[PDB]
């Protein structure tokens, strides 16, 4: 789970490189002003983050978790490390305080 | 060879392309005209492709209108499928008109690195594979249409069966029990490029060919009597071979090819 | 490769904990600023 | 006599090439003579690392060799149209002329102290380093 | 399981009940069903077990048939009632936008040389309905195609280039470019509807994509030309392949500049007098044209009026765009003018007849490029086979022909 985290906690940095994670923040950088192009939402391997198999492994975790009985003590410290790092892959990284997001308005932030 | 004017002999695969109406003709006289011109092709069977012999590549050698490497390819082509050293210089010229990818001068750079000579040996060999193969569709073909009602070349199908009838089944006959008795080719023989993956698929193909031989001998019967005297024969001949499966080379056989094996099993049937 | 893979995790344990730790306590400035902020964003209009 | 030097000049680098590619072939042979019956080395297989990477590079249907063909199609192109655009062949003044003249002089003559002082100066400093 | 008998029952049920929607407003009750086959089922039915082989390669074509069907929908063009979009506008937005759009590309982009290598593999030579592996891999890939054709077709005038269009034209690093695949469909033998479907798409990104059809094909453009060259000249040719290619290379003269030059290929020579000639070279697409307009071999092989007009055509596009590096190329060619206007020299039934129109296209575009041509070349260098032809028309009283 800890690798798991660390791939994704790669993925999503470098497709913020070469991939579709940058589109609305370049598309931010436009001197459009009246009558704009539209917009679409590519994510190709970026969907991945959204499989099953992701909510699979949280079950059973949280099943694992409640499987190991008290004294199985050192088994749940790793079982709570796991659930931490896989709750790293479900992360919002830090956001730049620019004054151009800050112009992004309550209706942006409501219709995005 | 495209720019003199040279009677073209057509591969089976572009009759095969206008027999199954896919082409743009139409016209009964333009395929009636290749018949008469091609049913030799169909009556010489896989038996129409011939081994090397010391004249035809002394031919090749003489020859002033193939360019030197052609024939050097050619000759090489010629050792690879066990081949007729002017069919192998036809099958290349062929190929080099049909399904060559690449620009009538990059012809130069593939006759100049070896690694990519080895690999354009190894395509004319597929090529070669899919000519046998529609000699076979072709007769497959006709005996499928030339009784039927619907068929827009019908008169013309059957004006090829009847050129066909009294030859045919004796030479399918004999070119099964040819493909079945043959010995594997190796490297000695047919050259470096002749590895286990090469005489594996060569196997298939004559297993692939051993099949279609028995269902154009099938669908020949189904039309014309069979002799009781052809019955015996056929009996003989199914039951030394063990109706496809005591193949000379079943030492070639794994779990894709013996699906080929039942194919020539319920024709022996 | 016994110590490494114990090394290896007991520093992944102790990352798990730390940046939750230091990015609920930077919270905890940034919502003391903020608050500050909201309530000067109620009392110039007060005054206005 | 200055042509004549451009002349030799163009005959004498060829004769370098052909000099240069007559080493390659003879270090190449002696290199594999040299190491024959040994393993590959790892400055070897170093070496076949990055001919590799540049073998790639040459090749890539989008590098050098696939757009120096489009150059060559777009020059061709767009000179079959320049040879129909028309010449709009506008006035300018004859002392608007002088004056852009002067202009471009002073400029050049400046150009020319500069180049001046980046001399002087890069052969003062090899004095220091001695 | 890895075994889909209720997903193809449900693909053939929705595939009939859309084709059984035409003339109906019932077609939003529909649109639960189409978003869950362009959202859950099209994104990942590649992604899936299975069991046997062919069954994955159905699943995409009856999900293909269902859009294909979707995107063939008319409408009977009320254009006042409602604020609702059509069963088909949700599908061109679906198939625009996400990864939708993406399968269809990924299924174009299997290439001919993977559907050359089943159709070699298989234990059979399938009958002319038979199913088998690579006809059916045949039906999914012409229905890709077929699919990309209407999207964009029917995607509305926009400033916008859609990511679908937009990964039609992008350079993926670490794989084929794709409109290299896309034209070397142009090599497929086994059936003539799948190259037609390709041409008509790249006819397409010829005049969409922001960069050259030409660097997009690179080591491969010029065998792709000699490719395309010998079926336009190939005596057994599906006629619509030779009228697709003409038409292709026709918007290789109002758009591609990079590609037409290719086709062209002039071969040049110095002149005595400091001039350079232009000839047309041994792979020169107009050796083809030329022979399709030769009223001396129509004495032989008959024309069929619409491989004329697209011929006809293509010979309108390289007066009006000046392209004079060929002009000057044909102009010098014995019986030129006389062929090119032989058409103006037949006699049409009336417009109550019901004539060919690719007849009256190509006599209005040999209008155009007498236009052109007499108009350009300055009351003096036009070529006398031309004057004469002109004085011809006059003599046989065409004026008032054309006039009536």
């Amino acid at each position: 789970t800890a690798h798991l985290s660390q791939a994704v906690l790669t993925e999503q940095k470098e497709t913020s490189v070469l991939g579709p994670a940058e589109a609305h923040y370049a598309f931010m950088l436009d001197s459009c002003f009246t009558s704009p192009p539209p917009e679409e939402n590519p994510l190709v391997g970026f969907a991945s983050i959204g499989d099953s198999s992701l909510y699979i492994i949280l079950k059973k975790l949280l099943d694992f978790i409640l499987k190991t009985g008290g004294g199985f003590q050192r088994v749940r410290t790793h079982l709570y490390g796991s659930l931490l790092y896989y709750l790293q892959i479900a992360q919002r990284p830090d956001e730049p305080d620019t004054l151009e997001a800050a112009k992004k308005t309550m209706w942006e932030r409501l219709t995005a | 060879a495209a720019a003199a004017g040279g009677p073209c002999v057509r591969s089976s695969r572009e009759l095969w392309t206008i027999l199954l109406g896919r082409s743009a003709l139409r016209e009964l006289s333009q395929i009636e005209a290749e018949l008469n011109k091609h049913w030799r092709r169909l009556l010489e069977g896989l038996s129409y492709y011939k081994p090397p012999s010391p004249s035809s590549a002394e031919k090749v050698k003489a020859n002033k209108d193939v360019a030197s490497p052609l024939k050097e390819l050619g000759l090489r082509i010629s050792k690879f499928l066990g081949l007729d050293e002017e069919q192998s210089v036809q099958l290349l010229q062929c190929y080099l008109q049909e399904d060559y990818r690449g620009t009538r001068d990059s012809v130069k750079t593939v006759l100049q690195d070896e690694r990519q000579s080895q690999a354009l040996i190894l395509k004319i060999a597929d090529y070669y594979y899919e000519e046998r193969t529609c000699i076979l569709r072709c007769v497959l073909h006709l005996l499928t249409y030339f009784q039927d009602e619907r068929h827009p070349y019908r008169v013309e199908y059957a004006d090829c069966v009847d050129k066909l009838e009294k030859e045919l089944v004796s030479k399918y006959r004999q070119q099964f029990e040819e493909l079945y008795k043959t010995e594997a080719p190796t490297w000695e023989t047919h050259g470096n490029l002749m590895t286990e993956r090469q005489v594996s698929r060569w196997f298939v193909q004559c297993l692939r060919e051993q099949s279609m031989l028995l269902e154009i001998i099938f669908l020949y019967y189904a039309y014309f009597e069979m002799a009781p005297s052809d019955l015996l024969v056929l009996t003989k001949m199914f039951k030394e071979q063990g109706f496809g499966s005591r193949q000379t080379n079943r030492h070639l056989v794994d779990e894709t090819m013996d699906p080929f094996v039942d194919r020539i099993g319920y024709f022996s049937a | 490769i016994q110590g490494f893979l114990k090394n290896e995790k007991d520093n992944a344990l102790l990352s798990a904990i730390e940046e939750s730790r230091k990015r609920t306590f930077g919270m905890a400035e940034e919502y003391h600023r903020e608050s500050m902020l909201v309530e000067w964003e109620q009392v110039k209009q007060r005054i206005l | 006599n200055q042509t004549t030097s451009v002349a030799k000049i163009a005959q004498y680098k060829r004769k370098l090439m052909d000099l240069s590619h007559r080493t390659l072939q003879v270090l190449i042979k002696q290199e594999i003579q040299r190491k024959s019956g040994y393993a590959i080395q790892a400055d070897e297989e170093q070496l076949r690392v990055q001919l590799d990477t540049i073998q790639g590079e040459l090749n890539a249907p989008t590098q050098f060799k696939g757009r120096l063909n489009e150059l060559m199609s777009q020059i061709r192109m767009q000179n079959h149209f320049g040879a129909v655009r028309s010449e709009e062949r506008y006035y300018i003044d004859a002392d608007l002329l002088r004056e852009i003249k002067q202009h471009l002089k002073q400029q050049q003559e400046g150009l020319s102290h500069l180049i001046s002082i980046i001399k002087d100066d890069l052969e003062d400093i090899k004095l220091v380093e001695h | 399981q890895g075994e889909y008998g209720v997903t193809i029952a449900f693909l053939r049920l929705i595939t009939t009940l859309v084709k059984g929607q035409l003339g109906s407003t019932q077609s939003q009750g529909l649109v639960p069903c189409v978003m869950f086959v362009l959202k859950e089922m099209l994104p990942s039915y590649h992604k899936w077990r299975y069991n046997s082989h062919g069954v994955r390669e159905q699943i995409g074509c009856l999900i293909l048939e269902l859009i294909h069907a979707i995107l063939n929908l008319c409408h009977e063009t009320d254009l006042h009632s409602s604020h609702t979009p059509s069963l088909q506008f949700l599908c061109i937005c679906s198939l625009a936008y996400t990864e939708a759009g993406q399968t269809v590309i990924n299924i174009m982009g299997i290439g001919v040389d993977t559907i050359d290598m089943v159709m070699a593999a298989q234990p059979r030579s399938d009958g002319a309905e038979g199913q088998g592996q690579g006809q059916l891999l045949i039906k999914t890939v012409k229905l890709a195609f077929s699919v990309t054709n209407n999207v964009i077709r029917l995607k509305p005038p926009s400033n916008v280039v859609s990511p679908l269009e937009q990964a039609l034209s992008q350079h993926g690093a670490h794989g084929n470019n794709l409109i290299a695949v896309l034209a070397k469909y142009i090599y497929h033998k086994h059936d003539p509807a799948l190259p037609r479907l390709a041409i008509q798409l790249l006819k397409r990104l010829a005049t969409v994509a922001p960069m050259s059809v030409y660097a997009c094909l690179g080591n491969d453009a010029a065998a792709i030309r000699d490719a395309f060259l010998t079926r336009l000249q190939s005596k057994i040719e599906d006629m619509r392949i030779k009228v697709m290619i003409l038409e292709f290379l026709t918007v290789a003269v109002e758009t591609q500049p990079g590609l037409i030059e290719l086709f062209l290929n002039l071969e040049v020579k110095d002149g005595s007098d400091g001039s350079k000639e232009f000839s047309l070279g041994m792979w020169s697409c107009l050796h083809a044209v030329l022979e399709l307009i030769d009223s001396q071999q129509q004495d032989r092989y008959w024309c069929p009026p619409l491989l004329h007009r697209a011929a006809i055509a293509f010979l309108h596009a390289l007066w009006q765009d000046r392209r004079d590096s060929a002009m000057l190329v044909l102009r010098t060619k014995p019986k030129f003018w006389e062929n090119l206007t032989s058409p103006l020299f037949g006699t049409l039934s009336p417009p109550s007849e019901t004539s060919e129109p690719s007849i009256l296209e190509t006599c209005a575009l040999i209008m155009k490029i007498i236009c052109l041509e007499i108009y350009y070349v300055v009351k003096g260098s036009l070529d006398q086979s031309l004057k004469d032809t002109l004085k011809k028309f006059s003599i046989e009283k065409r004026f008032a022909y054309w006039s009536g």
